[PDB]
């Protein structure tokens, strides 16, 4: 039906990293019924520029996908934490201690007994990288405000059907028990 | 919130601060024509 | 198929309990009744 | 009042490698309170029932079911300002000791979402809207156990604790009947008394009149032998050739535990996070909850206690060698 | 008090058919 | 369908475990759904 | 849709007389060791094999086919299966018990068309478009005949983007999708506002602009010249697409080096 | 942070053996016998939601009134009609 | 239900006639701690009603359908066994034998 | 006590900040149309006169985004979940001058 | 057999270290203490004990 | 990086001891 449509904002769930719900811009919108065809011709067009900005910043920031709100982000498109190899300076010569303690009487209340010392550079990141759910600093990067250049114009099937909050993309069904 | 009890009924008063702005333009010598806006909360209306 | 039950309630499960409902409730003879261990009337006073 | 802490003679080379790996940040710690609770206290008048409760619209992202019980007010502190002058009773505070002894008083509990849908509902139950607990007299046939619980309780209770229930009501296996749990409690009981309106002479002889043990024993009072010797007036003999008729009763003491109502779609528990807690329409939008208990009257005004079981985890991270940064969370009821 | 004790690379009850004590059967 | 397996293996008195005379599907719907509505006590194993 | 029926039922004889006979490779000494009960319950099988009754299996080989194309819903293959079995358990005979066999060994093989259905989208992309192009005006627009090049780029787009690119006929107006997600639904009966500029040198509602931006990638020296607007814009849209690729890789790089930031001095 | 809350507070993320640094997991699988660390790291257990429950109507307790019955001097024989719904599997043990 | 072919039988969708006979014999049902024949004296038993309950697992239909379809086959079928199966027969023994 | 509020998911494009205060319903007219009969107080109206006099009855304030994240969040308070106004029941030191 | 070495402090560590209050506060109905619980470098402490 | 730390200090049965 319409065409310069008003972008559909994406909601967040600080819980499971995947997003939640979606809805036209509930609040941020002008009130032009007190305007004549000299700025109702410019509000129409400021909104179009907004739509174009949203499109560009969507195609420039998002990581092309096939489902608007994927039910489980793969383990290669979710920002991972790559810390630095932790290096502990092992603070003694084990051989030296054990040796002297056995010998003499040292009960030992760098080192003086032996000038030997070695780091134990470890690994720090993880074993299996994270899989499901993106963090906030990824939500505002993936789910840019979505512009729906035409309304629910089609068969039930083709319809952004990741917008309705009560969607279970796993089973393509609306949840219940409410 | 949590507030001390009061014998008579009270009513909380929230003041969500917004950007309520106006613009006015008078092109045709006798027409007042203005566009309103309130960013976080607004009563604006969709495109035509 | 009555016995069986009173056997498979054993094995797979315990016996000394009670589950009202299915009137479960072992039948037992307080050991010190069948085998009177008659050790004596402790009394010296 | 001194601490006392037993360290561990952990050779140092391998401390500085269990203390510089527990100080990165992908390897940090993480305790969860065992009794994940959001306990609330709901007062009940001197002699009253049907304590309703309402919660404003909110999320239920990880709700895992309720856990409710009843406690007398005399045995519950104010929880604040320490010294509570009105707290004057010292005997096994149920709120804290874990000992509960009012679970035979509940009559029926209803849960409503948005003020429109029952929550067990969908018909997943008998009497649809009203997880009924006991159900006295009125038994068109439902009371479950020679007792007075209701067969489709004892299918939410059993099937919530010892996941038994829908495939063959066993006798809970042990390592899952640990003191503070069900079967080690429902101690059904039952009796029989002179159905007044049938035996023709239910003369109700009041306690201070019964003359039995004539007087070999005491008088009205733990005192000496005043006696005379007649037969008596004990109880209507209900166990013998002439026994007057009868009418039974049946109670169900479930002390030392709490009723549990899991949030899972099917009351059986699969994981720590219910099969329905992450359901979209319980984590994707706000909802209001209206639920109403029902308890038979008891004098000496009581108090009602409810758990909104909810994840309560905590992570601990500490990179700076002498600092700890703790993070807390409660998914339902984060305030 | 000391135990050690041997015999532990697992157990057999080989298949093509299965285990002993019966499971259920006097 | 009066069948002719050698009785003693089509009552699996001495046949195969309940992992080979069951279709793989039912094996996988009865081993991944064990701690709810168990099926193990339904079939048999020969021992 | 058959081995899913094989791998839902039917737990061989060559593999049995290949093991009792001890003709395997890995562990020949396998059947010998079993209890002398099993070895006398597997020798009387590959000595006198026992018959079978295959109906159920291949009937289950038909249900698993229907519910994978789309008739009988996933949750109804417990009524469909019983109904089919009972029908084929009535009228059965070497008649039907064979007519199945053919159906089950053809439906899993005659799936190529289905594959084609999803490899040129010749289900709702070209049949629909080659229907809509027949609802267009005559193929002789007044101004120019750059028309045909555009209308052919449309067919190429629909044929070389199988993703979904469905072409509905959502009542009087046929509308082009860019993906099952559908967040670029452009109306294709609303470019009878391009039967205007088909030949010239702000009248384009973005809907037309949306179609131009949607196909542009698939235009080269086709829509051509300085055929006004329609010419350039297509070229400018392609230029913007290239620049958008450039900026996309740039922004990923600048956010991997490390907040609006890049979004400002990129857009 | 930059992680989903549950995967961060570890309510629905990986288990202990997966998210730990390999050094820590090796050490803990090591230092189990005398200085175990198994009680200090959460293992998130999530009940599978899909494919185990139904939105549509279902009953859990059913009342079957006898259809026919004879009363003898010593036997009360009753005949039911055990009806089980479509996609409903009943276990007689219940 | 104590019969081994019905104890744990997994009944599939359908309509099944289910019937049984219940005793009124006083001595066969009740018990004693004195060993007298209750039938000789009173203590009869009457039945006011008999019902039946069965708890259905609310399993997802997308799985219940496949399970039902897959349990109709010849191979995947139940087969039951009581804990103690035998042919208990009593052999009379004369007094002092 | 403890009046809760909830705003369904919206976009706070240019939200600038909060502000709150307590009023007495008796002293505030039901705004929307003049002459509402159930308003019978002729004195100063704090609602539309800036004559607020109930700001010392507010004890705790908790701001949560998506019902699972506190706004100030990370640590920017002595009690991470909530802002505190009146700490009078007990104190471990978190009060201001007398 | 037990581990040969690399799990045992060889110098003078202290099992069951003791701490006493560095600050005390008593009210009519409460007792307030705070210890400078110093784990000490090259160590690891579990508060279960 | 002229070595590997590994980690085997776990009682010891033989050449073993973990999990």
């Amino acid at each position: 039906s319409k065409e310069i449509p008003t972008p559909y904002m994406w909601s967040y769930q600080p819980q499971m990293g995947l997003a939640a719900g979606a809805s036209q811009d509930y609040s941020s919108r002008m009130n032009w019924l007190s305007a004549g065809p000299h700025m109702i011709g410019r509000v129409n067009g400021i909104r179009a520029t907004r739509n174009q900005i949203l499109l560009e910043q969507a195609a420039l920031t998002s990581t092309p996908r096939s489902q608007l709100n994927p039910p489980n982000w793969p383990a290669a498109q979710v920002y991972q934490e790559n810390p630095a190899p932790t290096t502990v300076l092992l603070p003694r010569d084990a051989e030296a201690e054990v040796q002297m303690t056995n010998s003499g009487a040292q009960l030992a209340g760098r080192s003086s007994f032996t000038p030997r010392q070695a780091y134990l550079t470890l690994q720090s990141s993880s074993s299996q990288p994270r899989s499901g759910g993106i963090g906030t600093l990824q939500f505002v990067e993936e789910f840019v405000p979505s512009v729906y250049f035409n309304p629910f114009s089609g068969a039930p099937g083709l319809y952004p059907d990741d917008f309705i909050p009560n969607y279970d993309a796993v089973s393509e069904s609306v949840d219940g028990y409410d | 919130f949590e507030v001390d009890p009061m014998d008579e009924p009270t009513l909380l008063y929230v003041l969500f601060e917004v950007f309520d702005v106006v613009r006015i333009h008078q092109p045709h010598r006798g027409v007042i024509e203005a566009v309103y806006l309130r960013t976080p909360f607004s009563a604006g209306n969709a495109t035509t | 198929t009555e016995l069986s039950y009173q056997l498979m309630l054993d094995a797979l499960g315990d016996r000394s309990r009670y589950f009202s409902m299915w009137n479960q409730a072992v039948d037992s003879y307080d050991p010190d009744v069948r085998i009177i261990e008659n050790h004596g009337v402790e009394d010296e006073l | 009042i001194n601490l006392y802490a037993n360290f561990f003679p952990m050779a140092h080379n391998t401390a500085s490698t269990l203390e510089a790996m527990l100080r990165n940040d992908t390897n940090d710690q993480s305790f969860n309170d065992y009794l994940c609770a959001a306990n609330m206290l709901y007062p009940i008048p001197s002699n009253a029932t049907s304590v309703p409760i309402s919660i404003p619209s909110r999320n239920w992202a990880a709700f895992r079911g309720w856990s409710f019980t009843r406690l007398k007010t005399k045995e519950t502190p104010s929880l604040g300002s320490g010294f509570d002058p009105y707290f004057t009773y010292s005997g096994s505070v149920p709120y804290l000791d874990g000992t509960f002894y009012l679970n035979h008083t509940f009559k029926k509990v209803s849960i409503m979402f948005d003020s429109s849908v029952s929550w067990p509902g969908n018909d997943r139950l008998l009497t649809p809207n009203e997880f009924e607990i006991k159900r006295t007299v009125d038994g068109e046939g439902y009371n479950v156990a020679q007792c007075n619980m209701t067969k489709d309780w004892f299918l939410i209770q059993m099937l919530s604790h010892y996941n038994i229930g829908y495939q063959g009501f066993y006798v809970p296996e042990s390592y899952k009947d640990r003191m503070y749990s069900f079967f080690r409690n429902f101690q059904p009981m039952s009796r029989q008394v002179v159905n007044t309106t049938t035996y023709k002479e239910y003369q109700n002889v009041t306690l201070p009149f019964q003359h039995n043990n004539s007087g070999f024993v005491g008088y009205m009072g733990p005192t000496m032998r005043e006696g005379q010797a007649y037969p008596a007036n004990y109880p209507y003999p209900l166990i013998g050739q002439t026994a007057v008729p009868s009418l039974t009763q049946k109670k169900f003491l479930c002390d030392r535990t709490m009723w549990r109502i899991p949030f899972s779609s099917n009351f059986m528990s699969m994981g720590a996070l219910t099969d329905l807690g992450q359901n979209m329409l319980y984590a994707n939008s706000a909802h209001a909850l209206d639920m109403t208990f029902e308890v038979d009257p008891m004098d000496e005004p009581t108090l009602l206690y409810v758990l909104f079981e909810v994840f309560d985890v905590v992570r601990i991270h500490q990179p700076h060698r002498g600092v700890i940064e703790a993070v807390y969370l409660r998914t339902p009821f984060s305030a | 008090p000391r135990h050690g004790s041997r015999p532990f690379m697992g157990t057999w009850n080989e298949i093509g058919t299965s285990q002993l004590n019966g499971g259920a059967f006097s | 369908t009066p069948s002719m397996m050698p009785q003693w293996s089509y009552m699996h008195i001495a046949g195969q475990d309940a992992s080979e005379y069951l279709s793989p599907g039912l094996v996988q719907f009865a081993r991944a759904t064990d701690t709810y509505f168990s099926l193990g006590n339904k079939f048999r194993n020969p021992t | 849709p058959a081995m899913l029926a094989a791998l839902q039922s039917q737990p061989d004889w060559a593999a049995a007389m290949d093991r009792i006979l001890a003709l395997t490779t890995r562990n020949p000494e396998a059947f010998r060791q079993q209890p002398q009960a099993n070895r006398f319950s597997a020798i009387l099988e590959a000595v006198v094999p026992s018959r079978t009754n295959p109906t159920h299996e291949k009937v289950l080989a038909i249900v698993n086919a229907l519910t994978e194309s789309k008739a009988i819903r996933k949750d109804e293959a417990g009524l469909i299966y019983n109904a089919l079995l009972e029908r084929v358990a009535r009228y059965n005979s070497t008649n039907v018990q064979a007519n199945l066999d053919r159906l089950t060994t053809d439906v899993r093989e005659a799936v190529a068309q289905r594959e084609r259905f999803m490899h040129d989208t010749n289900l709702g992309s070209q049949v629909a478009l080659n229907a809509f192009l027949s609802t267009l005006p005559a193929n002789v627009p007044r101004g120019q005949e750059d028309y045909v090049s555009f209308i052919s780029a449309l067919r190429l787009l629909v044929a070389e983007v199988p993703q979904s690119e469905v072409y509905q006929s959502g009542p009087d107006y046929f509308f082009q999708t860019s993906r099952q997600g559908l967040q670029t639904v452009n109306l294709t009966q609303a470019f009878k506002n391009l039967q205007g500029m088909w030949g010239v040198r702000s009248l384009l509602t973005p809907n037309t602009r949306l179609l131009l931006l949607l196909i542009a990638p698939f235009t080269n020296s086709s829509t051509i010249s300085r055929d006004s607007y329609l010419g350039h814009l297509i070229t400018l849209y392609r230029e913007a697409i290239g620049q958008t690729q450039v900026d996309e890789q740039t922004f990923q790089e600048i956010t991997s080096v490390s907040d609006t930031g890049s979004l400002e001095a990129t857009l | 942070s930059m992680m989903p809350q549950w995967s961060y507070m570890h309510i629905a993320g990986q288990d202990a053996s997966e998210y730990l640094s390999p050094g820590l997991v090796q050490f803990a699988r090591a230092t189990d016998t005398y200085f175990s660390l198994g009680n200090k790291f959460r293992n998130p257990t999530v009940a599978p939601t899909h494919d185990v429950t139904t939105d549509r109507s279902q009953r859990l307790t059913l009342r079957f009134v006898p259809v026919d019955r004879e009363d003898t001097a010593y036997s009360y024989k009753v005949r039911f009609t055990l009806a089980v719904g479509d996609n409903r599997v009943l276990d007689m043990a219940s | 239900q104590k019969f081994f072919a019905i104890k744990n039988l997994l009944l599939l969708p359908g309509s099944y006639t289910y019937e049984w006979n219940f005793r009124k014999d006083v001595n066969m049902i009740l018990q004693s701690s004195l060993g007298n024949d209750l039938r000789v004296d009173g203590a009869s038993v009457r039945f006011d009603s008999i019902n039946l309950y069965a708890n259905f697992f609310p399993m997802a239909h997308n799985t219940a359908s496949t399970l039902e379809a897959m349990l109709r086959n010849d191979t995947n079928d139940q087969s039951f066994n009581d804990y103690l199966c035998a042919a208990n027969m009593l052999y009379p023994i004369p007094s002092n034998a």
